[PDB]
C-alpha cells in the first residue's frame, strides 16, 4: 500500500506531528510575543541582518518544510493586510488551541467535535466580543488618548527608550494628513526616509517632505525663511544648437566662441527666470525664491543663482516632484517663456542641512502640505529597520483607532475575561451538546496562553498573576459594578487596563479570535499527509 | 515484468484498496481536509475528492485505472465521484478472502458481480419514491440543495429560476413504443454552452432558445428586423479569391490597372449571386465579408453577418436546418432558414448583439449569463453547471431516493435476504458485496464522531423492521429519518454507483498478468 | 536507528535558548574579547594580520584589525558595527567599546545563572547607565578654555596620542598640534560655524632618518619628481599655477576629431603636427603667465621637451581625490580641456621647491602667509616600514579628536588611566542601596563591570591583579573630617615600569579622557550589549 517517492502517515500519527511541528514554531514565537518578548536575528547567509520583531517578517525569511508552520504563514499573510499588528498573538493562539487539544485527541475524542467545539465557541465569543467592547468617540481631540494607544504599538517593537521620542511623531503624523470628518485616512502621504551615521535618538518628525540632491554652493544661503516654490520642468544644463552642427575652431578662443553661442540658449532662459524673482518681492525683506528644477543643472547657472541668493535643485525623482505639486502648490512649468508669477506658490521657513555625504532640504512649514515625513535616522542597519518596522506597524495600529470608533483594552483584559465568561455561560446555557463541553473546555483553556506568555517573558511566576486577576474578577462581581483588570509587565501584579492605557484595536482582536480558530480548526481536519507529484 | 499466480489478484485488490483508503475521509459533509505534500513547498489543503485524485501519482496499472474511472464519474454527475471509487474498492477487500483464501476461481466472483448488479438496482427503485418534475416549485426546492452553503446562496432564489428555466431549455420529453424512447435527450456540455455578459443584473439573467453572437449589422444603413427571417450558412468568405495555382500578376503599362479592378468586382459579385440564388432575407457567413459584397446584397434585401465561429454554425442548423455548405458555388437552395423566430439586434451590456432565436425546442440554445462584474459571472457558470446536473438527474426519472446511508443500507438488507433463496455457488461472494454496501454508511459514521459497531448495527435492525428511508444525519451523527428531516437525493446517482462500480470491479478481476512492453 | 527531532524548518546550523545559545554569543564574542583586552592602555600590545593581498600589517588599533579579520559571527558584527560608532563619529575610544560590551556579557552571565530574564537585564543597565550619565557631568573637574594655543593643544593632544608606540607621544605631540593651529583658522566670538577638518592634514612617510628629523609645512607635500629640466622656481611670491585634467598632448576637437592612420603622408602629418600644435599650445600658456603646470592625467614625451625651454614646472598628480584639497591650498580650478589657462582658473602660490626627505629628492609645495590655505601637510622619516605606519594611524586618531573639541563640550575632561572607572564604581553601588527592587541586582553587576578597565591595564602592565585592584580601592574610598570629598580622586593604574611604588595621580603626566570620548563610549557600549541580550534565538546557513 505505497508509490515509489512518497512519504505518508496513518492513523493519527499524521495529525500529531503536525500538531507537534506546530508546537516547535510556537516556542520560537512565543519568547519574542509582547513588549517583554526578545529581538530575533536572522541571517540569509549572503551577508543581510535583520533584527525584527514582528510575527510575519520573520516567517517571510525564514524556510520552512513542516506544511503546518506554512499555513500558518499563510494565516499571517491575511493578518498583516487588514490587521496589520499582531501576528505574533495569532500564532500563539493557534499553538495552543491544538496542544489543548492533543490531550483530548489522545483519550479519544473525534477531532470533529472538536472541530465543532471551536466554532461554536468562537460564534459565542463574537457576541461576547460586542460586550466587553468600549465605543469611543469621534471627536479629533483624543490625542491625548492616542497618546497611550500609540505606546502600546511602540513599546512592543522597541527598548522603550525610543518610545517617547517616537509618541509625538507617529501620533502627529497620522492627524496632520487627516481633516475632520468620517471620511478615512490615507498612510501613502507619510513618507519613510532614512540617513546613517546618526544616532537612533534623534529621530524627529518632518510636516513636509525631504528633497534627496541638496544644492551644492558655498554662497547658497542655507536658512530661506517665507520663500516660493517655482516648480521648473526645463533643463538648465548645456544645450546644443537646434540644428545638426559641429565645432571647427583652429584656436582655444574660437572654441569658446562657438560653445557661448550655445551658452546663449540657457542664458536666454536664466534672465527671464531671474526678472521673476525682482518683479515679486524682489528685495522686499523676509521673503524668498527657490527653483526646484526637476532637471540638471549646468555649473554655470549655480553662480547665477547664488549671487541672488536662490535655492538650486537638480535631479528629482519624478515621483516627489508629484507631492511638491501638492504640498506646495506650483504648477509645472514646461517653458521659461510661459513662465508667470500665477505658477509661483508659497512655503515657510526652508532651512538646508549640511553634511558632506548627503544633504536634506526641507520644504516644511506649508499652508496646505496635505503630506507628511517620518525621518528614521540610525547608525547601523538593524536600528533602521527595526524602527522602520515600529513606525509601519505603528501608523497601521492608530489608523484602525481612527476609523473603528470600538476599542479594546489590552494587556490581557480581553483574554482572560472571555475565558471566563465561556467557562460559566456553557455551564448556564447547554444549548450545544454534552460532548461539546470537550472543545469549548478547551478554547477557553487556550485563551489563557497570551496573558501567560507576556509574563512568562518578564520573569514572573503565570501561576500568581493568574490568581490574583481570577480573585479580582470575583470580587468585583460581588461588587456588583464594572472593572476591567489586566496584567501589569513591570510590577508583576494586575492593573486597570484604562489607567495604564494599554489598548487594542477593536478590528485586530476580531479577526485574531476568528482567524486562529478557523486556521487551527483546518489543522485538526487533516486525516493523512500524501506525497504526490515527484 | 510478469506477474503470475494468485499474487496478481493481491496486487489488484491492494491497488484498488490503496486508492479507496486515502479517500474515505472525502465522503459526506463532515468530510476531513487533506493535505497533500508536494515536491515544490506549496501544498493543497481542500477536501475535493475530484481535486486530490488529479493531483495523486500512482504506480500500478489498476490505481491508475480507477482514476480513468473517476474522469469519467465526474463528467456524468457533479458529486459522487469518490462514492463510486469507495465502493468499487470495498466490493474487492470484501472479495478478497473469497478471491484468494476461499480459492475461488475469479470468473465465478465476476459472474456473481453481474447478477448483484442487477439485484442492487431493482431495490433501489422499490426504496425510491416518487416526485413531480412538471412543478416548478418543488424543482426549486430539489436545486436548492446544490446551491446553498455556496457563494450564490445571496442569489440563491435568482439561481433556482435561473437553473430550472435553463434545465427546461435543453430538455425536451418525448416517448413512444413507436420509435422508442430518446429518455428526454439531455446533453449538458455543448447544447447549454453558455456566453458570458459582462454587466447588467443577475436576475436579469435569461435563458434564450437560439444562438446568440456579438457581431452586428456590416452596413451602416441595413433593415435592423425581419419578419420572416431566413438563414443562410456558408463556408467561403465573400471577398476577391486568387487563382488555385500558381498566380503571377505584373502589371506595368497604366492601362492594365484596370482589368484586376474589374475583376475584383465580378469575383466578389458573382459569391453573391450563388446566395442570392434562394432569395434568402439573411446572410451569414463563418469567415469575414468584404465590403464590396457588403452593397452587393445590399441590392438583394438581405442582411450581412460576418465572422461567426465555426461551434456556433453547429448549433445554428438546429434552430435554422440550414445546411452547412463549404464552397458557395455548392449553396443549395434547401438551406432556407425558415421557421426563426426574431431578429433583433437590440443591444446588452454596451454592445451590439444579434438575436438567432425562435420559438421553438431543437434541443439547443445559449444561456445569457449578466452580473455585476465578470468574477461573478465565474462563480456562477461553474455553479448553474452544478446546479443543472441535479436538476438533470431528477428530470431523467420522476423518483428520489433517501441519502445518508438509507439508501446504501437499504440495499445490503434486500441482498443479504434475496441471496439466501438462490442457494448457489454464487452466495457467498454476495454477502461481501452486501457487507460493501453497509461499508458506504458507516464511513459517515466513522467521520461523525459515533461508534461503527454499534450505530450500523442498530441501523440495520432499523431496515428490517422500519422503513428504508432511515439514514444518518452528518450535523447531528445520530440515526434519523431521511424524509421527514428534508435529506434526499436522485435516483440516477445511485444508478451510476452501483453501475460503474461493479462494473469497474469486474474488469480489475479479468486481469491477472501484467505484460511489459512497448 | 537514532531519529531526528527538534528541527522543523529545513536543514542549517540551529540554535535554541535549551542548549544555553545566550551562553554560545558571548563565548564567541569571548574568542575575539581577549585579543582587544590586550590593546587599549599605553602597554597593550600589537597584533599581526596578514592581508588578503600578501602583505603582513601590524597595528594595536582595533577598528582597524576588526575590518582586516573574517568574522563568520554576526553576534560579533553587533560590536563591530558598534566600533564604527567609534572610529567615524569619534575620534577614540575603539579599543573601549570592545571591552566594555565584552564585559557587560560576562557580568551578565551572573544574572543568568540566577535565572534572571533578559529583559530586567537589559532594563537593569538602561536605569544604571542614566545614572551614569547624570554623573558624568559632575565627574568633570576642569575645561579646556579651546584657546587653540599650541601648548594648550598639547595636553589634549598627548593622551590621543599616547596608548599606541608608548615613549614618542612626546615628540609626536609637536608635531601635531603644529600642524593642527595651522589648520585652525584665525577668528572670535564665532561658535556657530565649525572649522577644523579631518581630511585638512596629510602624512607622508619616507624610509630613512630618524623620528627627531621630522618636521611640520604648511601645503601639501608631493613625492613625485619634477619629471622635466626645471627642478624648482624661484623665491618670488605668488606663482601662478594651471591645473589641468586633461592629460597632455596634442590639442583635439571637441566635435568628432578621430586620428587614423591609411596612408605614410598621414604618418608625417601625425608627427610633425603633435610637434607644431603642442609647441602652440603651451606657448599660449606661458603668455599668460603660468609658470606651473598641474597634470592630473600621464604627460606626453613632446609637452616635457617644450616646457623646459618656456621654464615651466611640470607636476604630475595622477590621485584625483588630493587635486580636490589641493584647490583649497593655491585656488587653482581644473580645466577638463586643454589650451585656455583662463586666469580665474588660476591660483597663486608663494613658494614651490625641491627638498631631500629621508634622502630622495621631492618637490615640496608649500606657502608661507599670503593666500592662506587649510591644508597641511606632517613629514615622518624612520627607518621601520612597520612603524611608519602605525604614528600615521596615531596622527589620524590625534586629529581626529580634535573634531571632538567643538561645541558639543569639547573642552570638558575627566582623569583617566582607571582613575574614573574605579570611582563611578562606588556612584554606582551608591545608588543600587538607594534604588529598591530587583534592579538591585543588575545595578551592582553594571558596576562590576567597570573593573576590566583597571584589570586589563595591569595585565598588559605586567602587573600583579593582586595589587593593583586593592590599592585603588583605598584610593578613591577614604574618610574626610568633613562633608566635602578632599585629597586625591586622580588615582589612576601607572604605566609603573620604574620609579618606586603603588600608583599616583594621572595629573602629574598630564594625561585625561576627554568626556566627549568616555560619554560616548558608554552609550555604545550599553547599545552593543542590549542587542546581545536581547537575541536569544539565530538562524544561519553553513557558509
Amino acid at each position: 500500500l505505497l508509490n515509489p517517492k512518497a512519504e505518508s502517515l496513518r492513523r493519527d500519527a499524521a495529525l500529531k506531528v503536525n500538531v507537534t511541528s506546530a508546537e516547535g514554531l510556537q516556542s520560537v514565537l512565543e519568547t519574542n510575543l509582547g513588549p517583554k518578548g526578545t529581538l530575533k536575528m536572522l541571517v540569509d547567509g549572503a551577508g543581510n541582518i535583520k533584527l525584527t520583531k514582528d510575527g510575519k517578517v520573520l516567517l517571510t525569511e525564514m524556510q520552512i518544510q513542516s506544511p503546518t508552520a506554512v499555513l500558518i504563514a499563510r494565516a499571517a499573510a491575511a493578518q498583516d493586510e487588514i490587521t496589520g499588528d499582531g501576528t505574533t498573538t495569532v500564532v500563539c493562539l493557534v499553538g495552543e488551541l491544538l496542544r489543548q487539544a492533543h490531550r483530548f485527541i489522545q483519550e479519544g475524542v473525534h477531532p470533529r467535535i472538536i472541530t465543532d467545539g471551536f466554532e461554536i465557541a468562537r460564534k459565542e465569543s463574537m457576541k461576547f466580543l460586542d460586550e466587553f467592547k468600549i465605543s469611543k468617540t469621534n471627536l479629533s481631540n483624543d490625542r491625548e488618548f492616542l497618546l497611550q494607544v500609540a505606546r502600546s504599538s511602540l513599546l512592543t517593537k522597541v527598548d522603550a527608550d525610543l518610545t517617547e521620542v517616537l509618541t509625538p511623531i507617529v501620533t502627529d503624523a497620522v492627524l496632520s494628513v487627516y481633516d475632520a470628518q468620517a471620511d478615512n485616512l490615507d498612510l501613502h502621504m507619510v513618507e519613510i526616509m532614512q540617513m546613517q551615521h546618526l544616532s537612533p535618538k534623534d529621530t524627529t518628525f518632518i510636516k513636509g517632505l525631504v528633497l534627496d540632491h541638496g544644492g551644492r554652493h558655498p554662497d547658497m544661503p542655507t536658512r530661506v525663511k517665507n520663500a516660493y516654490v517655482l516648480i521648473l520642468n526645463v533643463s538648465l544644463e548645456y544645450e546644443k544648437t537646434e540644428v545638426n552642427s559641429g565645432f571647427f575652431y583652429s584656436s582655444a578662443d574660437q572654441r569658446d566662441k562657438l560653445a557661448a553661442s550655445e551658452r546663449k540658449f540657457v542664458d536666454a532662459k536664466l534672465k527671464k527666470i531671474i526678472d521673476l524673482k525682482n518683479e515679486v518681492c524682489g528685495m522686499d525683506p523676509d521673503k524668498g525664491f527657490v527653483i526646484i528644477n526637476q532637471k540638471g543643472i549646468d555649473p554655470m547657472s549655480l553662480d547665477v543663482f547664488a549671487k541672488h541668493n536662490i535655492l538650486a535643485l537638480r535631479r528629482a525623482k519624478r515621483r516627489n516632484m508629484e507631492r511638491l505639486q501638492l504640498v506646495t502648490g506650483g504648477e509645472a512649468q514646461n517653458s521659461v517663456e510661459d513662465l508667470s508669477p500665477q505658477i509661483l506658490g508659497f512655503s515657510g521657513l526652508v532651512y538646508q542641512e549640511t553634511i558632506g555625504e548627503e544633504k536634506f532640504t526641507y520644504v516644511t512649514e506649508n499652508t496646505d502640505p496635505k503630506s507628511c515625513t517620518i525621518l528614521i535616522k540610525g547608525s547601523t542597519h538593524y536600528a533602521l529597520a527595526q524602527t522602520k518596522d515600529a513606525v509601519r506597524d505603528g501608523l497601521r495600529a492608530v489608523a484602525n483607532v481612527l476609523k473603528d470608533k470600538n476599542i479594546i483594552p489590552g494587556a490581557g483584559a480581553f483574554y482572560i475575561a472571555l475565558s471566563r465568561y465561556l467557562r460559566s455561560a456553557n455551564m448556564n446555557k447547554l444549548g450545544a451538546k454534552g460532548k461539546t463541553k470537550t472543545g469549548i473546555e478547551a478554547f477557553a483553556e487556550a485563551l489563557l496562553v497570551i496573558p501567560k506568555t507576556l509574563v512568562k517573558n518578564s520573569g514572573f511566576d503565570p501561576l500568581d498573576v493568574l490568581a490574583m486577576v481570577e480573585d479580582e474578577l470575583d470580587d468585583a462581581q460581588d461588587s456588583d459594578e464594572t472593572r476591567y483588570v489586566g496584567v501589569d509587565l513591570n510590577i508583576g501584579d494586575s492593573c486597570d487596563p484604562t489607567i495604564e492605557g494599554i489598548w487594542d484595536s477593536y478590528r485586530v482582536l476580531r479577526n485574531a479570535i476568528t482567524g486562529a480558530t478557523g486556521i487551527a480548526s483546518n489543522l485538526l481536519l487533516c486525516d493523512e499527509l500524501l506525497r504526490a507529484g515527484r | 515484468e510478469r506477474t503470475t499466480g494468485r499474487q496478481a489478484q493481491i496486487s489488484n485488490i491492494t491497488a484498488a484498496k490503496a486508492v479507496a483508503d486515502v479517500i474515505r475521509t472525502c465522503l459526506g459533509p463532515k468530510a476531513m481536509l487533506k493535505m497533500l505534500l508536494d515536491p515544490m513547498g506549496g501544498l493543497v489543503l481542500t477536501n475535493d475528492g475530484h481535486a486530490i485524485l488529479r493531483e495523486i501519482d500512482v504506480a500500478h496499472p489498476a490505481a491508475k485505472s480507477m482514476l480513468e474511472l473517476s474522469r469519467t464519474q465526474d463528467e456524468e454527475v457533479g458529486d459522487g465521484t469518490t462514492t463510486v471509487i469507495i465502493l468499487a474498492g470495498e466490493i474487492l477487500a470484501q472479495c478478497a478472502p473469497y478471491l484468494i483464501e476461499k480459492n475461488i476461481h475469479p470468473v465465478i466472483i465476476i459472474q456473481a458481480l453481474k447478477k448483484a448488479l442487477t439485484d442492487a438496482l431493482e431495490v433501489i427503485k422499490q426504496v425510491s419514491k416518487p416526485v413531480d418534475v412538471e412543478n416548478d416549485a418543488a424543482m426549486k426546492k430539489l436545486i436548492q440543495a446544490s446551491i446553498g452553503t455556496k457563494y450564490v446562496i445571496h442569489w440563491s432564489e435568482k439561481m433556482c429560476e435561473l437553473a430550472l428555466d435553463a434545465v427546461k431549455t435543453v430538455r425536451k420529453d418525448l416517448g413512444q413504443t413507436v420509435e422508442g424512447e430518446p429518455n428526454f435527450e439531455i446533453d449538458i456540455k455543448r447544447y447549454v454552452r453558455v456566453e458570458k455578459i459582462p454587466g447588467g443584473d443577475v436576475l436579469d439573467s435569461r435563458v434564450l432558445k437560439g444562438v446568440l453572437l456579438n457581431k452586428d449589422v456590416v452596413h451602416p444603413k441595413m433593415s435592423r428586423h425581419i419578419e420572416n427571417p431566413r438563414v443562410v450558412l456558408l463556408d467561403c468568405p465573400l471577398e476577391y479569391k486568387k487563382g488555385e495555382s500558381q498566380t503571377n500578376i505584373e502589371i506595368e503599362k497604366e492601362e492594365d490597372w484596370n482589368r484586376i479592378l474589374q475583376i475584383e468586382e465580378e469575383q466578389v459579385q458573382l459569391m453573391c449571386e450563388q446566395i442570392l440564388a434562394v432569395r434568402p432575407t439573411l446572410v451569414i457567413t463563418e469567415k469575414g465579408v468584404s465590403d464590396l459584397a457588403q452593397h452587393y446584397l445590399l441590392k438583394g434585401g438581405c442582411s450581412v453577418l460576418r465572422r461567426v465561429k465555426k461551434s456556433d454554425n453547429n448549433r445554428i442548423a438546429r434552430v435554422t436546418g440550414a445546411t452547412i455548405v463549404n464552397r458557395v458555388e455548392d449553396l443549395k437552395e434547401s438551406d432556407v432558414g425558415t421557421n426563426c423566430g426574431l431578429f433583433k439586434v437590440e443591444m446588452i451590456g454596451d454592445e451590439y448583439f444579434s438575436f438567432l432565436d425562435n420559438c421553438k425546442e431543437p434541443k439547443a440554445c445559449t444561456i445569457m449569463l449578466r452580473g455585476g462584474s465578470k468574477d461573478i459571472l465565474n462563480e456562477i457558470d461553474r455553479n448553474l453547471q452544478d446546479a443543472m446536473a441535479v436538476a438533470r438527474n431528477v428530470m431523467l426519472s420522476p423518483s428520489l431516493s433517501p441519502g445518508g446511508g438509507a439508501t446504501e443500507m437499504a440495499v445490503s438488507v434486500k441482498l443479504a435476504e434475496k441471496a439466501k433463496q438462490l442457494e448457489g455457488i454464487q452466495q457467498w461472494p454476495y454477502q461481501a458485496v452486501a457487507d460493501a454496501m453497509e461499508c458506504i454508511p458507516r464511513t459517515l459514521i466513522q467521520n461523525a464522531g459515533g461508534d461503527p459497531i454499534r450505530l450500523l448495527s442498530q441501523l440495520r435492525a432499523k431496515h428490517a423492521q422500519g422503513n428504508f428511508t432511515t439514514g444518518i444525519d452528518g450535523d447531528k451523527g445520530k440515526i434519523v429519518d431521511m424524509v421527514s428531516y428534508g435529506i434526499w437525493e436522485p435516483e440516477v446517482i445511485k444508478q451510476q454507483s452501483v453501475k460503474t462500480a461493479i462494473e469497474s470491479a469486474c474488469l480489475l478481476l479479468r486481469v491477472d498478468d501484467i505484460v511489459s512492453g512497448v | 536507528q537514532n531519529p531526528n527531532a527538534g528541527l522543523f524548518k529545513q536543514g542549517y546550523n540551529s540554535y535554541s535558548n535549551a542548549d544555553g545559545q545566550i551562553i554560545k554569543s558571548i563565548a564567541a564574542i569571548r574568542e575575539l574579547h581577549q585579543m582587544c583586552l590586550t590593546s587599549m592602555g599605553p602597554c597593550g600590545r600589537n597584533k599581526i594580520i596578514v592581508n588578503h593581498l600578501g602583505k603582513i600589517i601590524i597595528t594595536n588599533d582595533a577598528a582597524t584589525m576588526l575590518r582586516e579579520l573574517d568574522i563568520v559571527h554576526p553576534a560579533v558584527k553587533v560590536l563591530v558595527m558598534a566600533t564604527e560608532q567609534q572610529k567615524i563619529d569619534m575620534g577614540d575610544g575603539t579599543n573601549l567599546v570592545m571591552i566594555l560590551a565584552g564585559e557587560l556579557l560576562n557580568v551578565s552571565e551572573k544574572l543568568i545563572s540566577m535565572g534572571l530574564s533578559a529583559v530586567e537585564i537589559i532594563q537593569g543597565y538602561n536605569m544604571a547607565r542614566k545614572f551614569t550619565l547624570k554623573e558624568l557631568d559632575e565627574m568633570v573637574v576642569g575645561e579646556i578654555t579651546d584657546k587653540n594655543d599650541k601648548n594648550e593643544l598639547l595636553k589634549m593632544i598627548k593622551p590621543v596620542i599616547s596608548s599606541k608606540k608608548y615613549g614618542s607621544e612626546d615628540i609626536l605631540s609637536e608635531l601635531v598640534s603644529e600642524a593642527v593651529s595651522h589648520v585652525l583658522p584665525v577668528a572670535q566670538q564665532a561658535g556657530e560655524i565649525p572649522y577644523f577638518n579631518v581630511d585638512s592634514i596629510r602624512v607622508v612617510k619616507i624610509m630613512g632618518g630618524s623620528l627627531s628629523n621630522s618636521t611640520v609645512i604648511k601645503g601639501m607635500v608631493f613625492n613625485r619628481e619634477p619629471e622635466g629640466h626645471v627642478k624648482s622656481l624661484s623665491e618670488d611670491k605668488k606663482h601662478k599655477v594651471a591645473v589641468f585634467t586633461c592629460p597632455l598632448d596634442i590639442a583635439n576637437t571637441e566635435t568628432k576629431g578621430t586620428v587614423l592612420l591609411h596612408n605614410a603622408q598621414e604618418m608625417l602629418d601625425f608627427s610633425k603636427g603633435e610637434e607644431k600644435q603642442i609647441d602652440a599650445m603651451m606657448k599660449e600658456i606661458a603668455d599668460m603667465g603660468v609658470e606651473c603646470i598641474v597634470a592630473g592625467a600621464g604627460v606626453g614625451e613632446l609637452a616635457l621637451h617644450y616646457l623646459n625651454r618656456y621654464g615651466i614646472l611640470v607636476l604630475k598628480v595622477p590621485s584625483k581625490f588630493e587635486l580636490r584639497r589641493l584647490c583649497r591650498v593655491c585656488g587653482a580650478t581644473p580645466l577638463p580641456r586643454l589650451g585656455a589657462p583662463t586666469p580665474e582658473e588660476l591660483g597663486l602660490v608663494e613658494t614651490v621647491k625641491t627638498m631631500e626627505i629621508g634622502g630622495d629628492r621631492v618637490t615640496v609645495f608649500k606657502q608661507e602667509q599670503g593666500e592662506i590655505s587649510r591644508t597641511s601637510t606632517i613629514i615622518l622619516r624612520g627607518a621601520t616600514q612597520n612603524n611608519l605606519d602605525d604614528i600615521e594611524r596615531a596622527i589620524d586618531d590625534g586629529v581626529a579628536a580634535v573634531k571632538g573639541l567643538m561645541k558639543p563640550s569639547g573642552g570638558k575632561l575627566l582623569p583617566g588611566a582607571g582613575a574614573t572607572e574605579i570611582e563611578l564604581i562606588s556612584r554606582i553601588t551608591k545608588y543600587g542601596e538607594r534604588t529598591p527592587g530587583l534592579l538591585q541586582l543588575a545595578i551592582k553587576q553594571f558596576a562590576v563591570a567597570f573593573e576590566v578597565v583597571p584589570r586589563t591595564l595591569a595585565e598588559t602592565a605586567g602587573l600583579d591583579v593582586n595589587e593593583v585592584l586593592p590599592n585603588l580601592y583605598a584610593a578613591h574610598n577614604v574618610t574626610e573630617p568633613g562633608a566635602v570629598k578632599t585629597d586625591h580622586l586622580y588615582k589612576g593604574v601607572d604605566i609603573d615600569g620604574e620609579s618606586d611604588e603603588g600608583v599616583k595621580d594621572i595629573r602629574e603626566e598630564n594625561i585625561y579622557d576627554m568626556l566627549a570620548t568616555k560619554k560616548f563610549a558608554i552609550n555604545v557600549a550599553t547599545e552593543a550589549a542590549t542587542t546581545v541580550l536581547s537575541i536569544d534565538q539565530i538562524i544561519m546557513a553553513k557558509k
